[PDB]
RNA sequence: AAGCUCGUAUCAGUUUUAUGAGGUAAAGCGAAUGAUUAGAGGUUCCGGGGUCGAAAUGACCUUGACCUAUUCUCAAACUUUAAAUAUGUAAGAAGUCCUUGUUACUUAAUUGAACGUGGACAUUUGAAUGAAGAGCUUUUAGUGGGCCAUUUUUGGUAAGC
RNA sequence: GAGAACAGAAAUCUCCAGUAGAACAAAAGGGUAAAAGCCCCCUUGAUUUUGAUUUUCAGUGUGAAUACAAACCAUGAAAGU
RNA sequence: GGUUGCGGCCAUAUCUACCAGAAAGCACCGUUUCCCGUCCGAUCAACUGUAGUUAAGCUGGUAAGAGCCUGACCGAGUAGUGUAGUGGGUGACCAUACGCGAAACUCAGGUGCUGCAAUCU
């Protein structure tokens, strides 16, 4: 018959990276954690408990709870045509702060600056992000570059 | 080494180093985890550990907590300062770690506030017995054990330093089971001997017992109670100015130095062997083929 | 009862090797895959010719030996036994079934049939190093093994000294040097990293960087 | 096919503006077999506006021909004229999206000339029609409008 | 280069291997207790072998290890009856030594036909001072080379004081 | 089907940017495991043979095993490495900063944690493209034999299997 | 690997080396080295209360599991578990 | 700069061989009355810091060293891959078009960085 039990299917992905078994660092611990923060979610095979299932492995979540000894994710599963609202408790070596928002709250923070550094100045700002623009014109020099010129290559065999 | 042993390319590059302070044989990790981390519920809450330790005849007291870039040290006291409160002798015996633990909780209870409030016990019978919380004030200083890699047996003096560190006013939470005179086939202390090893009874007692069965002996070690006249009996006595001493003013005095930072740095580099260049070491090499090599 | 090659000359299936999990699966009936002067040094022969696949598909067991025999039957009685030097270069490695045959379809999984090299384009199946005065000799070797093989696969001269990895030139600059030293029947070169010391031990004829 | 829909391109023979940057090139890049693109000079941008030049007017899509239906829909961003608008594609001006938007796709008819080759979906540089045909795109256009 | 880098003895471990357990063994324990000061330790057979005519946790020998003042006069008294010549095997290339004498009772220790007669194993390691490296808890490291205890420098240590001879090739 | 609450709103089988997850393809095997061709050099108080022999913990040949450095070839249920395609999250008013209340939780501690009161900054307010709008509710039919094409792919010699 | 009477391929003793090549009831795969393996000490948390959550999913049940709350205990110097 | 106690990243920290280490510190090291543990005061416990030593630990340096780390238009725009066609081919398979793009290789460079506290010519 078929195999479906919880861990099934898992032989690589809670396995534990080349030589990188056995006690977890101490910062992995060290680490706080408070609701609201987001979190990703992976496996630490060597701890079998508070484990998350392999389908919130590679997730990213948010911390809804703070216990003892772990912290309560929710995630956004979709089941059907449809999203339904997932409370995972992992263990903390399961779990680390995404810097999926560090580039937005560097941004942030930074916007705020140019915005009053331009605004006490006397306005002008432009602080959406664009996108990568066609370049411009510009004029290469031949000055100790004359264009080398190359042909396309007979068929051989070195074997 | 053998021959037939040494180690291949293939065992090397899997080999997976332990830590360091694994490989230095210094630090077990599996205590320290479960000593350090804190309730995750108690966010940002530092979870102190006394840190006893013992070389060979110096005792070292550190209330020290644990950040991610590297631990922290709230106070240290090591008991070679000792001889400041009134005993310049046998300062890694069990009365000497008594006398530092104590020095440590007072110092720390110091500069924390939970100065005045909260004593503990300044009498010293030996009795059983953690520093209570004041009702309506702050709760006391709490602090764990960290024993290190020291073995637990009853009687040690790591445990010695822990008294003292209770007496002092701290809240270490322990046992009474491993302090001398704990009864095997009872579960009973004897305080007597407790106070006994609180103020040095045990190593008076060798020294009065030694005094009339063999001076051979008792000149070798000893000797320096000699020198000082200070035969047995007056032992405690030290002890319990010693006590006196250093509540009556913990608060830690550095060196007095001599010779800048900057000094040491130099007359020290002058035993440093620095590295090597690579346009040194090709010249070492093709020299090393002139002559190795080129038929003498 | 062997089935026509024809039924298994593509790779349609994985790799199906002899495993924990395989087991009971006939022996390779090629078992020698280098024959001739196997004993020779690298300096003896210098000439080096190929036995190249131009198809992704499967060879025989049976067929590799067919052929192994055809060739060095050949270049023995034509040129001599120390002539030359024939390497099977494609070891049979894939186990191909067969249903053998109350039932009909139903639970159809094969038994171990036989074996089978899987041949890339471009891939070598046999190599042959002789003396240069030998090349039609050998080439006529591989020409009739290949009436032996299911798909077209297609001779061609080397460029390397034997069957060393260096092109006749940078092998000879490299031997009239220093660097080189005899070994079984392969070679053995000086690295310019490791040990000075038991570099200096081994291959004492550099160190002058002349004759 | 869905972008192929943000893009406005929901049937046959209709053609839209792209302004290019990293984040649409790639748009292009991943409906190439479906579309022909190239770049459009004043010439063939000016001949469409005037001739099948539609705009969006509570949808609607109302014809150009009087510069008073551009004033009141585009004014707001300067823009009063068909040529006003013509300038704004072109120069691809700092409203340009709005400038842009406000056109209805343009319908064109099946090229006059034909297609140049015998088969449309292989890339232009194979001898097909589909793909970046550059300049080339002129020519076609200006035989389907 | 040498200041105390000496040589001691580490420890003399006695072995008296018996395939069998009850009196035959138990006696061959008071032969070591008597002969030790110390009480022995009991083996038990590690597998099974039938043409030895042993199971499995049987205890099946006795042995005991001892160091300090009391292994030199145990070595001496059993180098007596090797007449001081050993064989240039025996010492190990770790730098140990070891050898073998049949019947106790040729070395000091008397009769009693209530014990019987045995034979023992000697087994003599040597060690320099600051072995205790490889032997403590903490900071547990190994010895340096020019420290080790070595074949040669043993066959020598045994050659001098005892003087008692090699032999062999 | 009936609608209902709202409406530039909020929406997306799409891109971009930032940040994760993965062990397939390839690759590897003078890297682990497991297979595989070949010699070469070593090592035996010691697997056996053979000559000298009274023997030998004897010497000398020998063929095996092991060792060292090499060589040819492989893996769905091997692997250090490791794609493309797919895939999680984020791109602000439910935001960012300041001041300093509540509690029985929590801290040595008005420490923290959570929830706040008061104050400061508007549409270049925080990427692209689109949006004949968005959100929500109830009730009910038919269906629950499927077949095909490109690509990936299992069994089978194969099949319009 | 090297050493020790009877003792041999295999008994018991020692030392060197040893990334786990072992062991953890059992299929296999994960995992584990001052341990998760081996030896010893003390034990019943394999307990009491009723909810939440993850897998399978209809987001029913059942099995199994996870993190807490309220008890009462075990162990340990203790943090803890 | 050294060293120690506690560390963080966990080999550029490991491994093999050799040499060098001032001062303090660590260490090895002496003892067995006392608590405590052993077949054995070797480990573990206690006492002395007295009687001794840098030999070992430890720290550092050397090596066309093993390993490991980093880099490169080194290999390679190769292998593999998303997309396209009434493209080639009997097939097996293979070119082409718009994109994404490895691994081994080869060559160079490197061999612990660092937090808190105390101490030190
Ligand atoms: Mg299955
Ligand atoms: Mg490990
Ligand atoms: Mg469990
Ligand atoms: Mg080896
Ligand atoms: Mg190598
Ligand atoms: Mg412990
Ligand atoms: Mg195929
Ligand atoms: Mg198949
Ligand atoms: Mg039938
Ligand atoms: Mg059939
Ligand atoms: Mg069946
Ligand atoms: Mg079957
Ligand atoms: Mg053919
Ligand atoms: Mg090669
Ligand atoms: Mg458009
Ligand atoms: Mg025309
Ligand atoms: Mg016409
Ligand atoms: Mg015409
Ligand atoms: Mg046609
Ligand atoms: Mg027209
Ligand atoms: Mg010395
Ligand atoms: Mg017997
Ligand atoms: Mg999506
Ligand atoms: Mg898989
Ligand atoms: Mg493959
Ligand atoms: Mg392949
Ligand atoms: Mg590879
Ligand atoms: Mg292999
Ligand atoms: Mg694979
Ligand atoms: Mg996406
Ligand atoms: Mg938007
Ligand atoms: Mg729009
Ligand atoms: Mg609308
Ligand atoms: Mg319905
Ligand atoms: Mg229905
Ligand atoms: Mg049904
Ligand atoms: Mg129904
Ligand atoms: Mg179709
Ligand atoms: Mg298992
Ligand atoms: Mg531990
Ligand atoms: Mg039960
Ligand atoms: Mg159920
Ligand atoms: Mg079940
Ligand atoms: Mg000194
Ligand atoms: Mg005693
Ligand atoms: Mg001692
Ligand atoms: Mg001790
Ligand atoms: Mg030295
Ligand atoms: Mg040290
Ligand atoms: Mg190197
Ligand atoms: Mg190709
Ligand atoms: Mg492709
Ligand atoms: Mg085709
Ligand atoms: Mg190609």
């Amino acid at each position: 018959g078929k195999s479906h039990g919880y861990r099934s299917r898992t032989r690589y992905m809670f396995q534990r990276d080349f030589r990188k078994h056995g006690a977890v660092h101490l910062s992995t611990y060290l680490k706080v954690y408070k609701v609201g923060d987001i979190v990703d979610i992976k496996a630490n095979g060597s701890i079998q408990k508070g484990m998350p299932h392999k389908f919130y492995q590679g997730k990213t979540g948010v911390v809804y709870n703070v216990t003892k000894s772990s912290v309560g994710v929710i995630i956004n599963k979709m089941v059907g045509n449809r999203y339904l609202e997932k409370r995972l408790n992992l263990r903390v070596e399961h779990i680390k702060h995404s810097k999926c928002r560090q580039e937005f709250l560097e941004r942030v923070k930074a916007n705020a600056a140019k915005r009053a550094e331009a605004k006490a100045q006397g306005v002008a700002v432009q602080l959406k992000r664009q996108p990568a623009q066609p370049r411009e014109s510009r004029i290469v020099s031949t000055e100790g570059n004359v264009p080398q010129t190359l042909a396309p290559v007979p068929y051989e065999t070195f074997i | 080494a053998f021959q037939k042993d040494a180690k291949s390319s293939a065992y090397s590059s899997r080999f997976q180093t332990p830590f360091r302070r694994r490989r230095e044989g210094k630090t077990d990790y599996y205590q320290r985890k479960r000593l350090v981390t804190q309730h995750k519920a108690k966010y940002n809450t530092p979870k102190y550990r006394l840190v006893v330790r013992f070389t060979n005849k110096d005792i070292i007291c550190q209330i020290i907590s644990s950040t991610i870039t590297g631990d922290v040290v709230l106070a240290a006291a090591y008991s070679h300062e000792l001889p400041r409160y009134g005993i310049t002798h046998g300062l890694t015996n069990w009365a000497a770690a008594y006398a530092t633990g104590l020095l440590i909780a007072r110092r720390t209870l110091q500069k924390l506030g939970l100065d005045e409030t909260y004593k503990g016990v300044e009498e010293v019978e030996g009795e059983y017995e953690l520093t209570e919380a004041v009702e309506d004030g702050p709760r006391p200083f709490k602090v764990f054990l960290d024993i290190g890699l020291q073995r637990t047996t009853t009687g040690a003096r790591v445990f010695g330093a822990l008294k003292g560190a209770s007496d002092g006013g701290l809240y270490v939470p322990h046992s009474e089971n491993r302090f001398p005179g704990w009864d095997f086939e009872t579960e009973e202390i004897d305080p007597e001997l407790l106070r006994s090893y609180i103020f040095g009874g045990h190593v008076s007692q060798y020294m009065e017992e030694l005094a009339d069965d063999d001076e051979e002996r008792f000149s070798e070690l000893f000797k320096g109670y000699l020198a000082d006249d200070i035969d047995a009996d007056s032992l405690e006595d030290i002890y319990t100015s010693a006590h006196e001493a250093i509540r009556a003013d913990p608060a830690f005095k550095p060196t007095e130095k001599k010779f800048t930072k900057e000094q040491y740095a130099a007359e020290s580099k002058k035993y440093r062997q620095t590295k090597l260049s690579k346009e040194e070491r090709a010249a070492r090499v093709a020299a090393k083929i002139a002559a190795l090599a080129g038929q003498q | 009862a062997r089935r026509p090659a024809r039924c298994y000359r593509y790779q349609k299936n994985k790799p199906y090797p002899k495993s924990r999990y395989n087991r009971a699966v006939p022996d390779s009936k090629i078992r020698i895959y280098d024959l001739g002067k196997k004993k020779a040094t690298v300096d003896e022969f210098p000439l080096c010719v190929h036995l190249v696949s131009n198809e992704l598909e499967q060879l025989s067991s049976e067929a590799l030996e067919a052929a192994r025999i055809c060739a060095n039957k050949y270049m023995t009685t034509v040129s001599g036994r120390d002539a030359f030097h024939l390497r099977v270069r494609v070891h049979p490695f894939h186990v191909l079934r067969i249903n053998k045959m109350q039932q009909g379809m139903r639970g159809a999984w094969g038994k171990p049939h036989g074996l089978a090299a899987r041949v890339d384009i471009g891939q070598i199946i046999f190599s042959v190093r002789t003396k240069d005065s030998n090349k039609d000799v050998v080439v006529e070797g591989l020409r009739r093994a290949r009436y032996k093989f299911p798909g077209q696969q297609k001779i061609i001269l080397s460029k390397k000294w034997g069957f060393t990895n260096l092109d006749r030139p940078e092998y000879l600059k490299k031997r009239e040097a220093g660097e080189v030293k005899d070994d079984g029947a392969f070679v053995k070169f000086l690295s310019k990293k490791g040990s000075l010391e038991n570099n200096i031990r081994e291959f004492p004829e550099y160190f002058a960087a002349q004759a | 096919r869905k972008v192929l829909q943000l893009l406005r391109l929901t049937r046959i023979n209709s053609g839209t503006f792209v302004k290019v940057t990293k984040a649409t090139l790639e748009l292009l890049k991943l409906i190439e077999p479906y579309v022909a693109y190239g770049y459009p000079s004043y010439s063939t941008i000016r001949q469409l506006v005037y001739k099948r030049g539609f705009g969006k007017i509570n949808k609607q899509r109302v014809p150009l021909s009087d510069n008073a239906i551009i004033e009141a829909n585009l004014g707001k961003y300067g823009i009063l004229s068909i040529d006003d608008l013509i300038h704004e594609i072109i120069t691809v001006g700092p409203h340009f999206k709005q400038a842009n938007n406000f056109l209805w796709p343009f319908k064109l008819s099946n090229p006059s000339g034909g297609w140049g080759v015998p088969r449309k979906f292989k890339h232009f540089i194979q001898g097909g029609s589909f793909g970046n045909r550059e300049e080339f795109i002129n020519k076609l256009v200006k035989s389907m409008n | 280069q040498n200041p105390m880098r000496d040589l001691k003895i580490e420890k003399l471990v006695l072995n008296i291997s018996v395939g069998e357990s009850g009196d035959r063994l138990t006696r061959a324990s008071k032969v070591l207790e008597q002969l030790s000061g110390q009480t022995p330790v009991q083996s038990k057979a590690r597998y099974t072998v039938r043409t030895f005519g042993i199971r499995r946790n049987e205890k099946i020998a006795v042995h005991v290890t001892v160091r300090g003042p009391k292994a030199e006069e145990i070595l001496e008294r059993g180098l007596k009856v090797k007449e001081y010549q050993l064989r240039d095997r025996n010492f190990s290339a770790t730098g140990n030594f070891g050898f073998g004498i049949d019947e106790h009772i040729d070395l000091g220790i008397k009769y009693d036909p209530s014990i019987g007669i045995f034979g023992m194993d000697f087994y003599v390691v040597m060690n320099r001072p600051g072995a205790r490296v490889t032997r403590r808890k903490r900071c547990k490291g190994t010895v340096g080379n020019s420290h080790k205890t070595t074949k040669e420098d043993t066959v020598s240590w045994f050659k001098q004081k005892y003087d008692a001879d090699v032999l062999d090739k």
